[PDB]
C-alpha cells in the first residue's frame, strides 16, 4: 500500500505539472486509468483520495483554490 | 489495446525514471494525445526557461513515430514557427524501441546543442554563434511570445 500511495503522488505531481489543475474528478479519474487498471494494478478509491490531497494541501505540497488542485 | 498497453508502461517508466527537467502525461482522456513539460538545462542559454510540447501518437505507433510539436513558441535554429522541431529520432532514425522519455531527453538535450546544417529557423542559427546575444534576444521574446 505504501509503494502504491507514494506512486500515487508521483503521477498526482506529473498530472499537475503538464495540465496545471485539477479538479478531484479528474484527478481520480487519470489515477483509475494510469495507476489503478493500469501496469501497476494499485487499488484506490475516492474518499481515500480525497483525503490524501487535502493531508498535501495542508502540508503544502499543494494548493486547493476556486475548486481545484494545483501544485504551489 | 497493445498500444495502448505499450503507452501505458512508458508513462509508468518515466514517472518511475526522475529525470530532471522533463515530464510529460496524457492529455485528459487519451493516452494518445499527451502534453509535455521541458525546461532548459543548467548552463545553456535556455535555463530558467520551460516549454510545453504536444505529443500525437498515430494508428501504427510505435512503427509510426509520434507527432511532436512546441505547444509554447520556441525560438530555436531547429524549431518553425508552426512548433515543428528538425529532429533525426523523430523521423528517418524513429525506432520502435524509443519511448516517450527518450523523445524528452533528446529534445531537452537538443535545446542546449543545435545542429546549425540543418536549421528551420535561420535567423536563431545565425545568432547562435553569439551566446550573449542570443540569450539576450530569447529571454527578451520568450516574454512577448
Amino acid at each position: 500500500k505504501e509503494e502504491e500511495l507514494l506512486l500515487f503522488w508521483t503521477y498526482i505531481q506529473a498530472m499537475l505539472t503538464n495540465l496545471e489543475s485539477l479538479s478531484l474528478d479528474r484527478i481520480y479519474n487519470m489515477l483509475r486509468m494510469f495507476v489503478v487498471t493500469g501496469p501497476a494494478l494499485a487499488e484506490i478509491d475516492l474518499q481515500e483520495l480525497q483525503g490524501y490531497l487535502q493531508k498535501k494541501v495542508r502540508d503544502q505540497q499543494l494548493v486547493y483554490s476556486a475548486g481545484v488542485y494545483r501544485l504551489p | 489495446g497493445p498500444v495502448g498497453k505499450r503507452l501505458q508502461q512508458e508513462l509508468m517508466t518515466l514517472m518511475m525514471s526522475g529525470d530532471k527537467g522533463i515530464s510529460a502525461f496524457p492529455e485528459s482522456d487519451n493516452l494518445f494525445k499527451w502534453v509535455g513539460t521541458i525546461h532548459g538545462a543548467a548552463g545553456t542559454v535556455y535555463e530558467d526557461l520551460r516549454y510545453k510540447l504536444s505529443l500525437e501518437f498515430p494508428s501504427g505507433y510505435p512503427y509510426n513515430a509520434p507527432t511532436v510539436k512546441f505547444l509554447t513558441p520556441c525560438y530555436h535554429p531547429n524549431v518553425d514557427t508552426q512548433g515543428n522541431i528538425c529532429l533525426d529520432i523523430l523521423k528517418e532514425k524513429w525506432s520502435a524501441l524509443y519511448d516517450v522519455r527518450t523523445i524528452l531527453l533528446s529534445i531537452q538535450s537538443l535545446l542546449g546543442e543545435p545542429n546549425i546544417d540543418s536549421p528551420l529557423n535561420t535567423h536563431a542559427a545565425e545568432l547562435w554563434k553569439n551566446p550573449t546575444a542570443f540569450k539576450k534576444y530569447l529571454q527578451e521574446t520568450y516574454s512577448k511570445q
